């Protein structure tokens, strides 16, 4: 799925929106284990 | 088929024994020597018509009088507290201090109140000061907000101020040009909230006069798309803010200019009216070139038409468009040179036309530029042209500030039908020295007070009256402010079909049956004359199911505080009424012991009606309890009765005994008849007695006497009334209970005619059976109808399964033909306030309409021939004497296959009257004398340029 | 043509009735392999126009011939890529 | 002109005048959207 996207990205199909959603204020699945609270944290300012 | 003769006699022996059945067991003639035997515990006193209208007429002008000068104290401080204002713009320091209601803070602290429960209130309420509502598309804590929330904090002791003197005051409230409404006694606000308090119709009418509006819609091409769905969302909710008092209508032009609905000219817009130009608005289509001088030629030619009833005030024209180049102004100096007609001109949509044009015919004449860019800006700029109408109303000062009544409708707060009063509230700063006079011709608000409905009633009293005898109020408009035939339900418009705000304005001729003689009283008491009138008129029942004709006197006057009138209608035999006297000890606790629920086996079932005897007494709606409060109350309170009326308690005490002392002389002696279920008698003073305690669980009818449809019917008959029972398995009560009958007694105590009271017996229908017998055969039919169709004895086993059903539903044939010779007629009426399950294109309002028959000719005999195709069917029909019955005879459906189309007497869902036609010859009514418009001091400079 | 023809043409609409669920509705499994709906009543049944209007799918030459073409561009190729899952699967929409 | 079926929407990348035109057919060129645009002028001929 990492390579799809990336070959999205390559093609230059949407790239600059999947940028934008990768910022720090974004939500993540439960399923990943994180401290109480901080729910929204997961994100990076790096994607640029 | 027999001979006439032995027809006659047959039907003769069976009167006998229904009568004499009827006669007997009830005792109709007991009951009556009850009454003349003591005519010592009660006296006679008369009704007099004329003097009851003048007194109840002139409670009500009292009663708005106090509202009145509720106002006008209201409204004086409210101008002078905001004349004194600051206009600070930061609150950060010095915030201000309210409740905000639907809650559980930038420049505002908020306040949570105690919320103690009373009475003469649905809901938790409080005392300590107002609430505050504010709609949801208005940001509180603006400065606009914030400043109309500091100067309106100096309402909340004048709220209480107006309530000490008057403690029966309900909802005072101040609705404020910015969009807010501070409303006394706070209590907490009413799914996402719509409300906004300058679309109320109460708000609407003292924020300008009635107007003339002609809406003009762009129809051309460039209008398709998206900003064709805006302008015609736009129309429909801009046709909200027209009340009975404006006269509305829509036009189109593309290249050619016509009327978008089956009008032609100004209407009414009622509720009706309203509806069909809504309709013919969500199906214009877009096609064509702009013609604006054919457009405008037509608009200005409907203004100038006189011949139809027309508000004679504001007229204005609104132009519903995108753009254009051509300002049309050679149809502007020739149509309105003296600028008597207000252009209004709405741009609508995302575009980039010239709204050049657009904004120069709003200056030139006296009018305003309005944008609507999205949806969201439809419902605020589609009510702020009410600011630009109200400009010559400010200019006028003192002589602008009358007080106003709504129409009928219900309240937000859920409090039932109200009225409100009105009055506007100016700004007057610098007023003093008169040098502002920039912001100062428009109005601060509007305030408001409520007044319900059931305060009205109780300034009719109705319990010395017959229970056919009612007060009913009208309306310069024609429209109902008192009747009993209104409900607190809105008024259906239409037919429902699925793939509350409006007014419950219900005519007088549809709260009741029309006449000839009626439209003439009705014309009579719009204009404010008094007058009499005694005429026959024929009556609906209580339940929807018969038609009787008996004498009836109107008595009304104009209540000329205000502008409503009041009339009085009072049949005969009511000019008279049984007024108790008793003040001995012993002969109330005798009579109070009757009602006690132990000793109903010797006494029988009692039932009381739910009068408010006394204030601390609340109803029940179950009797069964409310009996165990009502008799537990008597000996646990002196007799003297200090806080409540001795005259409603001395009735049911006195009837109390002669009730009684019929079961225990009369009724007690005969324990079981043959062809007797159940005993009932019914009395003016509101208790019911069934013999039989187990025939005492089958009583269905209402407790409340004066609402109990059969007890109606027999004082109008002068013979026993049959009731026939309902059908469709709705409860109990085919074989188990039996079929009513009833017959009202009447007194002679001075040569003065009276009817206090009914009694009846129960036949059973198994037992009838056996005497009219004396039988399923398939070659001939005998059936026996009452006056209204209904079965009520069969002959067929099957027929007798379907008992107390109307005859058209079970043999349609006969029953179209009895209509056509004369035995059955029947007149057509329609329900404007019913509810019905929705059908394809839970429930929701819709028009009924209701068929009732009843008997044409006095003739009692009656025979022919009937043809259904290639066959003869031959038939008799005997009237019963001193009976509304009527025996049928017929030979069987068997002998002659035909079937046409039943016929349905049911309340069935229609959409009429047509209102294409009813606008032809509109029904006469009144306007108001108050015009405020075209003032010369006017400064309309600012059209729509100023905003940008 | 040959691997998927009117795969596209089921969206979930609310239960019992003919409204579309969704603004943007995608479609279902077409025979319970790719997505499913699982909204609190919502059911899928084939009577769906389709994505773009009907514009894009595969129930035709000449609609295929379309749609390769706009994939082609790389224009919203991966659009129907991700409808194509959305229907089918995820196995064999990606080698196409 | 053709470009006003939606209803819901107004619709940015038309031929309402030369200008708009021009500014059209130059995004078709560059290739973005040009299938946004394809559809919108099919739509607005009634339809696949
Ligand atoms: C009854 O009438 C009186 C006067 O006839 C009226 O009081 C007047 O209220 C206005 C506010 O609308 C005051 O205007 C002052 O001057 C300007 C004009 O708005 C304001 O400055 C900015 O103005 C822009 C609009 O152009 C506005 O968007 C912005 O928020 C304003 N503030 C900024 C940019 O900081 C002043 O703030 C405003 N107030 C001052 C200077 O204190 C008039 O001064 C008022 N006139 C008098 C004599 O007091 C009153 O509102 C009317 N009643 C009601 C209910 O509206
Ligand atoms: C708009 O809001 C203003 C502030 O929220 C109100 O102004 C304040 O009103 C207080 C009481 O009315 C004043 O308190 C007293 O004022 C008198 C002068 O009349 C003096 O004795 C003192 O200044 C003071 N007394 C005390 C504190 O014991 C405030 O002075 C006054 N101004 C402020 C707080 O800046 C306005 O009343 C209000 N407008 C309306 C119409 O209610
Ligand atoms: C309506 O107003 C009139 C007068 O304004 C009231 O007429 C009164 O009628 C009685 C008897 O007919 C006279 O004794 C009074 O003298 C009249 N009043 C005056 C001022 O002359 C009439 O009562 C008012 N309507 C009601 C319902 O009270
Ligand atoms: C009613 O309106 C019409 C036109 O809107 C007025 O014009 C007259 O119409 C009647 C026939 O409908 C005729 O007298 C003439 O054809 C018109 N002119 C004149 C001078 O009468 C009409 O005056 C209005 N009023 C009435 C009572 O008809
Ligand atoms: C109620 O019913 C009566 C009886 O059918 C109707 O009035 C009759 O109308 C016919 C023709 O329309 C006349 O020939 C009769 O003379 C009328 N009888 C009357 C006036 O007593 C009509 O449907 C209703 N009448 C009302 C409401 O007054
Ligand atoms: C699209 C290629 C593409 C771009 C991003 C992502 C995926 C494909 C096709 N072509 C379209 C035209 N463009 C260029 C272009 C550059 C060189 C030669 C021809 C065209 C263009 C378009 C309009 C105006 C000036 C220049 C270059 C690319
Ligand atoms: C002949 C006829 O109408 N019979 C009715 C039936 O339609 C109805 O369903 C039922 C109510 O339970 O009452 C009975
Ligand atoms: C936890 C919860 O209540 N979620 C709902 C449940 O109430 C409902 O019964 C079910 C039906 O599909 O959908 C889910
Ligand atoms: C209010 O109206 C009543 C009549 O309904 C009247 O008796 C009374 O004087 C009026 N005023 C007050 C303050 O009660
Ligand atoms: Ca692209
Ligand atoms: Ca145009």
């Amino acid at each position: 799925q990492a390579v799809l996207l990336l070959f999205r990205c390559a093609t230059g199909e949407a790239w600059q929106e999947i940028m934008l959603a990768c910022l720090p204020g974004k939500l993540c699945d439960p399923e990943s284990d994180y401290n109480p609270g901080e729910e929204y944290t997961c994100g990076s300012n790096f994607a640029i | 088929f027999p001979s006439a003769v032995t027809i006659k006699s047959w039907v003769d022996k069976m009167q006998e024994d229904l009568v004499t059945l009827a006669k007997t067991a009830s005792g109709v003639n007991q009951l009556v020597d009850i009454y003349e035997k003591y005519q010592d515990l009660y006296t006679v006193e008369p009704n007099n018509a004329r003097q009851l209208v003048e007194i109840a007429a002139r409670d009500i002008e009292k009663l708005l009088s106090n509202r009145s000068k509720a106002l006008v104290r209201l409204a004086l401080e409210a101008e002078k507290v905001q004349a004194a204002h600051q206009w600070r713009e930061d609150f950060a320091s010095n915030e201000v201090v309210y409740y905000n209601a639907k809650d559980d803070e930038p420049g505002s602290q908020r306040i949570k109140p105690v919320f103690i429960e009373d009475a003469n209130f649905g809901r938790q309420i409080s005392y300590q000061h107002a609430a505050v509502h504010i709609p949801t598309d208005i940001y509180e804590g603006s400065t606009i907000v914030l400043n109309e929330l500091n100067w309106t904090s100096a309402l909340d002791e004048v709220f209480k101020k107006n309530r000490e003197e008057d403690p029966s005051l309900l909802w005072q409230v101040f609705g404020s040009a910015t969009g807010l409404a501070r409303y006394y006694p706070a209590s907490p606000w009413v799914k996402i909230d719509l409300y906004d308090v300058r679309r109320r119709p109460w708000y609407i009418q003292g924020a300008a006069s009635p107007k003339d509006m002609l809406i003009l819609v762009d129809v051309s091409g460039s209008v398709s798309g998206l900003t064709l769905k805006l302008i015609r969302t736009s129309v429909s909710e801009m046709l909200e803010t027209l009340s009975d008092d404006d006269f509305v209508n829509v036009a189109s032009f593309n290249s050619n200019a016509q009327d978008v609905s089956c009008f032609q000219h100004l209407v009414q817009a009622n509720v009706r009216n309203k509806k069909v130009l809504k309709d013919a608005v969500n199906n214009i289509t877009a096609k064509g070139i702009t013609d604006y001088k054919k457009g405008f030629s037509f608009a200005f030619e409907q203004l100038l038409n006189y011949n139809v009833s027309r508000a004679n005030c504001n007229k204005i024209i609104m132009l519903f468009t995108d753009g254009g180049e051509e300002r049309a102004q050679e149809i502007f100096n020739k149509y309105n040179k003296d600028k008597k007609v207000r252009v209004f001109t709405f741009s609508v949509g995302q575009h980039n036309y010239d709204r050049g044009p657009i904004q120069w015919m709003a200056c030139e004449n006296k009018g305003y530029y309005y944008e609507i860019p999205s949806i969201g800006a439809i419902r605020i700029n589609t009510q702020e042209y009410l600011d630009v109408l109200g400009r010559p109303m400010v200019l006028a000062g003192d002589k602008a500030k009358q007080v106003q009544w709504t129409n009928v409708y219900l309240d937000a707060l859920e409090l039932g039908l109200v009225i409100t009063g009105t009055l506007p509230v100016f700004n007057i700063t610098g007023q003093f020295e008169n040098k502002t006079n920039l912001k100062n011709q428009l109005i601060l608000g509007v305030m408001g007070v409520d007044v319900s409905l059931e305060d009205i009633k109780r300034l009719t009293p109705r319990f010395t009256l017959c229970p056919n005898g009612y007060y009913f109020a009208i309306d310069p408009n024609g429209y109902v402010l008192l009747h009993p035939n209104l409900q607190p339900k809105p008024i259906g418009v239409g037919i429902p079909t699925i793939n509350s705000q409006e007014p419950v304005t219900l005519d007088f001729l549809d709260a009741e049956l029309e006449n000839d003689i009626k439209v003439e009283i009705r014309n009579k008491m719009i204009d404010g004359e008094s007058g009499e009138k005694t005429f026959r008129t024929l009556v609906k029942s209580q339940d929807e199911r018969y038609i009787d004709k008996g004498n009836r006197t109107y008595t009304w006057t104009p209540v000329n505080g205000t502008d409503y009138s009041l009339a009085l209608v009072l049949p005969t035999y009511s000019f008279y009424y049984i007024k108790a006297k008793l003040e001995e000890t012993i002969t109330q606790a005798r009579y109070s012991e009757t009602l006690k629920p132990d000793n109903f086996e010797e006494s029988g079932y009692t039932f009381i009606a739910p009068r408010d005897y006394c204030n601390d007494l609340k109803i029940s709606d179950n009797n069964t309890e409310f009996l165990l409060n009502f008799n537990e109350f008597i000996d646990r309170k002196t007799p003297n009765n200090p806080s409540c009326n001795a005259d409603l308690i001395n009735r049911v005490l006195l009837d109390a005994g002669f009730t009684n002392e019929l079961v225990q002389n009369y009724w007690s002696k005969q324990k079981n008849i043959k062809g007797v279920k159940a005993r009932f008698v019914v009395t003016d003073g509101g208790i019911t007695r069934v013999y039989p305690k187990e025939a005492g669980e089958n009583w269905q009818e209402n407790p409340e006497t004066y609402e109990d449809s059969f007890y109606k019917r027999s004082l109008d008959n002068d013979n026993y009334v049959f009731t026939a029972p309902y059908f469709n398995k709705s409860g109990p009560g085919a074989y188990e209970s039996g079929i009513m009958v009833s017959k009202a007694v009447e007194i002679y105590i001075q040569g003065k005619l009276l009817k206090p009271a009914v009694v009846g017996i129960k036949i059973d229908v198994n037992s009838w059976i056996e005497n009219f017998t004396k039988r399923n055969s398939d070659v001939m039919d005998c059936v026996i109808l009452d006056d209204g169709g209904f079965l009520l004895m069969a002959n067929h086993d099957d027929y007798t399964n379907q008992i107390g059903r109307f005859f058209g539903e079970i043999d349609p044939s006969l029953m179209r033909h009895l209509v056509n010779i004369s035995v059955y007629a029947f007149n057509k009426s329609y329900d404007y306030q019913s509810v019905c399950e929705p059908g394809a294109a839970s429930k929701q309002s819709c028009i009924t309409e209701q068929t009732q028959y009843f008997f044409d000719n006095d003739s009692k005999s009656f025979s022919g021939v009937l043809d259904c195709g290639n066959c003869s069917r031959i038939f008799h029909g005997e009237k019963l004497m001193n009976t509304n019955l009527i025996f049928i005879m017929v030979e069987s459906k068997g002998t002659c296959p035909c079937d046409t189309r039943l016929l349905i007497q049911a309340e069935q869902t229609s959409d009429g009257p047509n209102p294409c036609d009813m606008v032809k010859q509109p029904r006469y009514r009144k306007g108001p004398d108050v015009c405020f418009d075209n003032n010369v001091l006017e400064d309309y400079t600012d059209c729509g340029g100023v905003s940008g | 043509l040959e691997l998927f023809i009117g795969k596209m043409h089921k969206t979930c609409f609310f239960a019992d009735s003919d409204i579309v669920a969704e603004e943007d509705p995608a479609p279902c499994a077409f025979s319970g392999n790719g997505r499913q709906c699982t909204a609190n009543g919502t059911e899928c049944r084939s009577g769906w126009v389709g994505p773009n209007g009907g514009i894009t799918n595969f129930d035709n030459f000449a609609f295929a011939m379309l749609t390769v073409f706009q994939c082609i561009t790389m224009e919203g190729w991966t659009d129907v890529l991700y409808w194509m899952n959305d229907a089918m699967g995820f196995e064999l929409p990606w080698v196409y | 002109g053709k470009f006003n079926f939606d209803e819901t929407q107004t619709k940015r990348s038309t031929f309402d005048n030369f200008p708009q035109a021009l500014l059209t057919v130059f995004q078709i060129l560059t290739g973005e959207d040009w299938n946004a645009v394809m559809y919108d002028g099919i739509m607005a001929y009634g339809g696949p």
